[PDB]
């Protein structure tokens, strides 16, 4: 048995049920809370989103959340050198990545 | 890229083999070598014995004849670093006691837990004994020494106790050297 | 048929306002009913397939399924 | 008869949890307390209470008169501190032994005092509904329930506490009872498990917005409680035979009421996880619902998995000493 | 909410901000606080009005001479 | 959840029945006890009660008491400087407060 | 389907008693073991285990999630100081709570687990050799066995354990019953007492050629454990009336089972003697005999007659830190 | 202190970290003053 | 320790031997290899011990120094015991 890191998308096995995952965290790196870190794209880092992974939070699995906040499908498709990113604390992915395993609920469901 | 403090330049004319200095990621102190420095490492050999049962298979399994071995520690070190002002007393004196103060002190405002920790030194003393991971452990310095006529020391002494992160190989600790 | 109910306090407009059922109560379920109480009145809001015909004062609303 | 008089105004000095003792309407002074232990429990074992009183002048016991029967009346609160919380309530007194120039007292509430009587004579509740029987054997305190369904019959011997037809009940309702605070709860249990925090709770993180644990303990036997619960239940119906309840590969055991809704709330109950003890919050109370979240304090930061979100409160204990206020809690989740 | 304290009125200020350009950039800092507390006064003042004078409108529950 | 101090007189929801609390501070401010302080209204003090009530104990959600002592009904109006005031201690009013909240019963009330 | 894989070439080191712990096919490093406490009972309490593992990185729970079910392979051994066996088993977890960065597991052998699982359905065996009973009871273990004569009949309840079946059987034949090592042994107590010695464990004497005991403890007490077995039995038969066995002088005491052979080894059993503390010895398993000669360390080195020369072995426990390997066994003599 | 034993080996950097020091707690400064 | 032709060889590597001999050898796959290894110790010429333990060691930092940097001079501070408890007859053959 392979684990998977607690960082990995992949930790939920259906494509079709990753994209309310997908769809929260990319409306909050999209919003203008007040935790958020800046980060512009560097010159070296155009087809490397892991660089970019590892230099913010300091963890190599987390390239998924740059591809995804950058815009792209493809992780082979270069990023605009100089595109200005928001991206949330790792905390918070990880909070919402057990709800999201364990659960598996809208976040304004109703429950008696 | 770390900030350089104390008697780093060569203006003095001591030699780099007087000197001890200390790096990490965001600070580097430089100083010279008192009268009282030493370098310390120790043992523990041997209560459940008794006489009744002592003899006149492993040498491990017979601790009631011959003596067992329990534990050790990682080399200790005790520098009371000196510095003196000759140019500018801020960068030499009065800066270096601020930098060891603010290496030995925690950052409980980091992200991560790993950069809570008060972080760790190199060592090198002289330039031929070299030591990573290095702990500091205490610090003192006195408040009575001469000083500038804008308040700044014109020379002072640290007292430091540095301490070894883990127990050394046998094959290990010769590298040090 | 049991009857239970649930209810929902608005703080803003939304402009969609969309309200979601757990998943056991979604499991057994055979009709549903909307009210609005607004200033002690409560009415019931009728249902439309998408919105057709109605428009800037009809009480509407419109079911729709999750892939959950 | 008994009057209702105003607090005096030569108590001027605030307190960090225990702000004044009194018998009757005298004052022992609050410098002479060394001590405090208040003791809120999950069950109908009522609210508990320890006072240290150092005695040297043989005052307390010898011209005050304290023994068996003696009413405090004690005003516990924090106003100021993590919970804004005061109340009063009263203590009746069993014992207080002197030693060593000292004085412990062991108090327990009146209001479940009453309840822990055993009874001179029987009562029985032929066809009642619950709620007739909670106001007649409590008739003092206020009534919180929500899981209430049907009617039965129960019956209360000669030398037998009240107490245990409470208990009863709530093991045919499927609830948790505790009298704290002037109040008696009857919780039910499914919808417990649906219920939304109302603190949090963190460890090793210093720019929490919450509160903060300084020492915890795991608790891993989850065997240990499900031990006695692992039965199949069957009972003896004069109409209808043989009655069972419950999973189909356990071993049976019998019991003697036929209810069909009773044998089914029959197994249920509250699974400890966690201890953990926090710088005196006076909020803490049983049925208090919290997140907690715990982070590791070496190799990488990583989250501990093997403590849930939400944990319900099952005991409280506060306690007092002269220099620090300190509260302890145990923590549990609904099988 | 009956009873106004400054907390809920920076909670509502603060909800019905959100989803806009430019007001949701501020939504923790010193100018809100400040601007919420000096408009909670006003609701706190006509809050209390009403009910002093609702209380001293009669005799049996007036609480000064002259009223 | 916004909670209210322990302070403050609103902790009695009904504006009819928190007249027995301001009847008894009142009377209390008019009377002659040893624990009494005297303070006088300074000039800066004409339009904001919260200013008096730090100076004198050190919490601001006592207004309300320095407003009933003035012989008033809204803030807006000012008080006349120099007027004498007496006021009790905060125990004594915080556990009154907590009396009607939670007894209510009048001072005097005979029970069996 | 379980695939049987050889051992990896990775494990070079060579440790006292504990060699390497498992789960499945992934390895605990061995350096985090901090503790080890094996126990071997003389009675059918089966073996059991206790592990205390440093845990600072919340590893061992967290990641490899260890609770009620875990299986753990050890193995256990001695391959070069005083007695150099070697072996391997597999355990069953109860629980494990986690306190100070640190494991405790306690754990139990898992042939005797299955035997000290409550039944859901009762078994009876009517006139049934005992060799069957327990071949049924216990279809995974090697039967050791000499004392068995006759033919009866036996019970198992709902809700009782398959022990209790055997250790009627055994008393019924008057052997002594352990599990250890996959195998389950039935000896007789008659043939116990002249059995030749294995082993010799001499103390105060330097030029001896077998062992050395550092501590030892003296019992006198033999009243202790005879006080309960003073009893004259008798029972009720529906052809015969009743029946006596035993003494004439004693008390009587009325069992059940009216069957000469089961009354006359009613009141069999072994006395305990002495204990002692030797240094890490793997060969002792309880069932051995030894020879025991003391040596007084004053006066004029008197031999110890107070003191038996042939003993038997009843509990062996074998203990590890992380410098030093420890037994300790209890020494009795049949009645 | 005292180091440890039974081991040292050849899942492996988590048994390093834990043998590796901890750090425990802290002090707030402190003088000695001898004013005059 | 003083050096008089090379130092290295006289001051500066005889501190570094003690330093190994002090420590233990944890890599090794054997048992009794991971214990420090005992000295031989030899008092002139006269007093003879064998399997002698380790037990503390101290040196100076401020001692005189080469060109080159190497020592040329230094003290070592070493406590030693044995490793048995001797007999009356055993003991006297050491001397």
């Amino acid at each position: 048995q392979y684990p998977l890191s607690r960082y990995d998308d992949r930790n939920i096995a259906d494509p079709i049920l990753r994209a309310e995952l997908r769809k929260e965290v990319m409306l909050m790196c999209e919003s203008n809370d007040k935790n958020l870190t800046i980060y512009y794209v560097l010159p070296d880092e155009q087809y490397r989103p892991d660089l970019l992974a590892y230099r913010m939070w300091g963890i190599a699995e987390l390239r998924w959340v740059v591809t995804l906040a950058a815009g792209l499908e493809d992780e082979s498709q270069g990023m605009t050198v100089g595109k200005k990113l928001k991206l949330p604390p790792a905390t918070w992915i990880r909070e919402m990545i057990r709800h999201f395993q364990y659960d598996g609920q809208v976040i304004g469901t109703l429950s008696i | 890229a770390p900030i350089a403090y104390g008697v780093y330049s060569q203006a003095d004319g001591v030699s780099p083999y007087l000197k001890v200095t200390l790096t990490n990621s965001q600070y580097q102190v430089t100083g010279y070598i008192s009268q009282g420095a030493a370098m310390n490492m120790a043992q523990n050999w041997e209560s459940m014995g008794s006489v009744s049962g002592a003899l006149g298979t492993t040498s491990v399994a017979r601790w009631n004849s011959l003596m067992v071995w329990e534990g050790g520690t990682p080399p200790t070190f005790t520098l009371p670093v000196t510095f003196i002002a000759l140019n500018n007393p801020f960068i030499e004196v009065s800066g270096a006691i601020a930098a060891l103060t603010a290496m030995i002190s925690p950052e409980l405002k980091a992200a991560n837990v790993g950069g809570q920790i008060p972080e760790r030194v190199t060592l090198n003393i002289g330039r031929r004994i070299n030591i990573t991971d290095v702990a500091i452990q205490d610090l003192s310095f006195d408040l009575d020494a001469p000083r500038d006529s804008n308040g700044y020391f014109l020379k002072n002494t640290v007292n430091l106790q540095l301490t070894g992160s883990s127990i050394y190989n046998s094959s290990d600790i010769v590298r040090a050297f | 048929l049991e009857i239970q109910e649930v209810t929902y306090t608005v703080t803003a407009a939304k402009e969609f306002l969309e309200v979601v059922l757990s998943k056991a109560l979604t499991a057994v379920c055979y009709k549903l009913e909307v009210f609005v109480t607004t200033d002690g009145k409560t009415t019931q809001w009728s249902s439309s397939t998408m919105f057709r015909l109605a428009g800037s004062k009809s009480q509407v609303y419109v079911e729709f399924y999750k892939p959950s | 008869t008994k009057t209702t008089t105003a607090p005096e105004t030569d108590s001027k000095r605030t307190q960090l949890f225990l702000q004044s003792v009194s018998i009757g309407q005298n004052e022992i002074p609050r410098e002479m307390i060394v001590g405090c232990t208040y003791v809120e429990p999950g069950e109908l074992s009522g609210p508990q209470l320890m006072l240290m009183i150092r005695d040297s002048t043989a005052y307390v016991v010898n011209k005050l008169g304290v023994k068996f029967g003696t009413i405090l009346t004690v005003s516990l609160g924090d106003p100021e501190g993590h919970g804004g919380i005061l109340f009063s309530e009263e203590f009746f007194v069993l014992k207080a032994p002197r030693k060593d120039d000292t004085v412990l007292i062991y108090a327990f509430s009146n209001p479940v005092r009453l309840l822990k009587v055993p009874s001179t004579s029987a009562q029985y509740f032929v066809d009642k509904p619950p709620s007739a029987v909670v106001s007649s054997l409590a008739p003092g305190l206020k009534v919180n329930a929500d899981s209430f369904r049907k009617t039965s019959t129960y019956h209360l011997n000669v030398g037998e506490k009240p107490t245990k037809v409470l208990q009863e009940i709530a093991r045919d309702t499927g609830s948790m009872c505790w009298a704290s605070r002037g109040m008696i709860n009857f919780k039910s249990m499914e919808k417990m498990a649906n219920a939304a925090p109302s603190l949090t709770y963190e460890s090793a993180n210093p720019n929490t917005s919450g509160f903060t644990i300084s020492q915890f303990n795991i608790l891993n036997a989850d065997y240990e409680y499900q031990r006695r619960h692992n039965y199949r239940m069957a009972s003896y119906d004069m109409t209808k035979g043989v009655v069972y309840s419950g999973n189909q590969e356990d071993p049976i055991k019998f019991t003697s009421n036929p209810d069909p809704t009773a044998l089914a709330n029959y197994n249920k109950f509250i699974l400890p996880r966690l201890d953990m003890l926090v710088e005196g919050n006076a909020a803490l109370t049983p049925g208090t619902t919290l997140k907690i979240v715990v982070h590791n304090t070496a190799g990488d930061g990583e989250l501990d998995e093997s403590i849930p979100d939400k944990m319900i409160v099952m005991s409280v204990t506060h306690f007092e000493d002269r220099f620090r206020f300190v509260s302890r809690a145990q923590l549990g989740v609904v099988n | 909410k009956t009873t106004p304290t400054k907390d809920s009125i920076r909670a509502e200020f603060e909800e019905l901000v959100e989803k806009d350009s430019f007001w949701s950039k501020f939504v923790g800092s010193q100018f809100v606080s400040m601007l919420t507390l000096f408009i909670t006064q006003i609701v706190y003042r006509c809050f209390q009005y009403a009910d002093a004078a609702l209380a001293e409108g009669f005799i049996s529950t007036a609480t000064r001479r002259s009223s």
